[PDB]
RNA sequence: ACCUGUUGUGGUGGAUGUCUUGGCCCAGGUUCUGAGGAAGGACACAGCAGCCUUGCGAUACGUUCGGUGAUACGCAGAUCU
RNA sequence: AGAGUGAUCGAAGGAUGCAAAGAACUCCGCGAAGAGGGUUAAAAGUCCCUGAAGCCGCAACAGGAUCGGUGGUGUGCAGUGCUGUAU
RNA sequence: GAGCAGAUCUUGGUUGUAGUAGCGAGUACUCCACCUGGAGAGGAGUGGCACCCCGCUGUGUGCGGUUGAGGACUGGAGUGGA
RNA sequence: CGGUCUCCUCGACUAGACGUCGCUUGUCCACGGACGAAAUGCAGCUAAGGGAAGUCGGCAAACUGGCCGUGCACCUUUGGAAG
């Protein structure tokens, strides 16, 4: 008693694909489109110029050419999924939300495997001539 | 056990065809009609049986 | 005898068919000439042919407790859907009688629609189904008659 | 059961087996006219029955 | 009037990896073959698909689930050949061993 | 479309009504089996017959003879006035 | 018949028609059927006198959230009969 | 032997449940060909066409059996032979 | 998917009539098909760090595993224990 299953029991049923605000998200970087700069993805130390698409492309994704947000961790949805970004509602004022952020490096390694290396000139210096390359 | 698997193993005979009523009921090892009593003259039929013996009147 | 549910006002103008122990499921057969009732003769050859091809379905209105959510019974303002093959088979057949009846009246059958299709359960068969802890229960094969009128189009 | 009888009539008369025997798939008609083992015989003879030769096991390994 | 519709004969290679993949190993030539047939209508458009023993035979040359990662194949479709009915073309699909897939791009025969 | 209902109709079903070469009951008569082989049980026997028959026994759905007097019959087939 | 090794147990099962006159022939189909067309007083069609209830299909019509029910009550509205009916 | 609503009443016929639960041990099938009333698949698919012919369009991973080509199982305490 | 008497019984690995695979013989028959195939289930496996804290209870699973050489304790009925 009561003599029906209530709607606070946990009962099976359908996971995911529901609507959710992930609120308090600190914008890391806002990069130009691909197209016009080529270097969207250099920070204070890298050398060489390179854009935020990886090597070997985003997985199931492509490259990206327009401008990009980094937002700080993850959100809502799977990749290729459309987010509104809205400006923030439940403020704070500590420095985590106050806080200025700057890049220093971007990670352009592939993300289809293992990458070591940041960029396709990064791995043709470490794997130089091979026989594809030398029959190029 | 009991039942379906000691089923199988239920060959043999212990009644074969009597040769006064031709029914299955002579017991092979007693020579012993089970229904007529082969073996002695007389014919098996007991009072307590009405339909046994509606079965064999003349 | 011989007599269907169905008063014609001219049956010169009509073409009938009858099927008896017809070893069909009843239940399917009955959604089956349901759906192809009020269609003309063209259309429901077509909707046959269609439904063999499982391009389009046959909705489980009345007799489909349990049967599986379709795409293609939105044609019917449904949900649940099949494609019975012996009883789409067995309804072309009938139909297939019907048009040469017609043909046989002197009668352009693509002009026909069908007015009044029918089934009816029939004499059901029995046979054994040997269920656990040593009992018996029936295996009864429920079939169906089947009738269908065609009619001459009105214009 | 097409060529059964046949089949088993010439695993009798090659002494191997019905699946060691070989019916011409381009004679199956006159094949199943056979209808007797002196047939059967005259077929073999004519090579729309053939004895495969038995698999290998090799002993070279 | 179709070219979908005419006597044509390609030469292309199916991937049959990409098929038999996650598939259940006892069922992979048998999906395979499937494959091929649903392949082989989305290409010459036909419904009457024949499969040439030798393409099976190359099909099953691993067992089930040792399915070949592609065949080169060649479609012909066909006309009937013979018949006293309408014109029903026809594809019978075969096998052509090429020992080597590289390049190997669709090709159609007397362009 | 689905459901509920009311009619008409069609199916499934075999209740009803009517009957009956059957039973049950009462009265009368007889009781008449067998080693000369009984009662029962087998296996046989028909042009087409499996069953049944208070049919029959290698003379095998029947043999002699008497009474009757033109059929028998589900098909045929020669005997019969 | 059937069941049990057996001693034993032991059912269900009647009705065409006056007469087989037992459904010729036609169309369609592989065929059964079916549609015609017939026999017959009638299909009474070898399931055969009749064919109830329960249940089911179909068509027509009337409604369709609510134990706000079945049923009762008093009207109403539609459909449907019945009885009487002055000059 | 004279009235049924009941007796876990007797016999018979049925209904919902419900086209539902299921039909999941013993590894496994596939291709061509022939056998068909039909089985590479249509009810008069559709436009000319006035049935022939020429076009277009649709066809369910597809019944059964048997040769042949493959893939596998039994694996001699056998799925073999008595 | 139970039970039911006897006989014959090949090759390779192996101690082998275990177990695994193959020639001979026989068979592809068990209702199937699509969809990578939800949840749950019955089965097969894995799992970081910890290691019975789980539970009535190390239940269930895991560890070990054949052979060769060296070697082996308490206790003992002197045989064993003992692989
Ligand atoms: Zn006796």
């Amino acid at each position: 008693h009561p003599a029906r299953v209530g709607y606070t029991v946990p009962r099976a049923g359908q996971n995911g694909f529901h609507h959710r605000v992930e609120a308090n998200k600190k914008i890391y970087k806002i990069g130009k489109s691909a197209l016009v700069d080529k270097a969207n993805a250099r920070c204070e130390t890298d050398l060489t110029d390179k854009t935020i698409t990886p090597l070997g492309g985003f997985v199931r994704y492509g490259i990206v050419r327009e401008d990009y947000l980094l937002i700080k961790g993850s959100v809502p949805g799977p990749i290729k999924r459309v987010m509104t970004i809205r400006k923030a509602l439940r403020i704070k004022t500590n420095k985590a939300f106050t806080e200025e952020v700057q890049v220093k490096f971007i990670d352009t390694s592939s993300k289809f495997g293992h990458g070591k290396f940041q960029t396709r000139e990064e791995k043709r210096k470490f794997m130089g001539p091979t026989k594809k390359s030398a029959l190029r | 056990t009991k039942g379906t698997t000691s089923f199988g193993k239920r060959n043999g005979r212990t009644h074969k065809l009597c040769k006064r009523c031709g029914k299955r009921s002579w017991a092979v090892q007693k020579k012993r009609c089970a229904a007529c009593g082969y073996p002695n003259p007389k014919m098996r039929s007991f009072n307590w049986s009405e339909k046994a013996k509606r079965r064999n009147t003349m | 005898k011989a007599k269907y549910s169905y008063t014609p006002k001219a049956e010169a103008k009509c073409a009938k068919a009858r099927g008896t122990d017809l070893r069909v499921h009843f239940k399917n057969t009955r959604e089956t000439v349901k759906t192809l009732h009020g269609m003309t003769v063209k259309k429901a050859f077509a909707y046959l042919r269609d439904v063999l091809a499982r391009k389009r379905c046959i909705p489980f209105r009345r007799y489909g407790t349990g049967c599986g959510r379709t795409p293609q019974a939105k044609e019917f303002k449904h949900t649940r859907g099949r494609w019975p093959v012996k009883s789409v088979e067995y309804v072309q057949n009938l139909l297939k009688n019907a048009v040469a009846n017609a043909n046989t009246k002197g009668l352009d059958p693509n002009a026909m629609f069908i007015s009044h299709i029918q089934a009816n359960r029939a004499q059901q068969q029995r046979r054994r189904t040997y269920r656990a802890h040593g009992r018996i229960n029936p295996y009864m094969s429920n079939p169906c008659h089947l009738e269908v009128v065609l009619v001459t189009k009105e214009e | 059961a097409g060529l059964k009888l046949q089949g088993r009539l010439a695993a009798a008369l090659l002494k191997c087996g019905r699946n060691r025997v070989w019916l011409d798939p381009n004679e199956t008609s006159d094949i199943a006219m056979a209808n007797s083992r002196a047939n059967v015989r005259k077929l073999i003879k004519d090579g729309f029955i053939i004895r495969k030769p038995v698999a290998v096991q090799s002993r070279a390994r | 009037k179709k070219a979908k519709n005419q006597p044509l004969s390609l030469e292309t290679t199916i991937n049959l990896h990409r098929v038999v993949f996650g598939c259940t190993f006892k069922r992979r030539a048998r999906k395979a073959i499937k494959a091929i047939r649903g392949f082989v209508r989305r290409v010459m458009k036909t419904h009457d698909v024949r499969i040439d023993p030798k393409l099976n035979k190359f099909v099953w040359s691993g067992g089930v689930k040792g399915v070949p990662f592609r065949a080169r194949l060649r479609l012909d479709r066909k006309r009937s050949e013979d018949e006293d009915s309408k014109k029903k073309l026809y594809t019978v699909v075969s096998w052509v061993p090429v020992h080597d897939f590289k390049n190997l791009t669709h090709k159609k025969i007397e362009e």
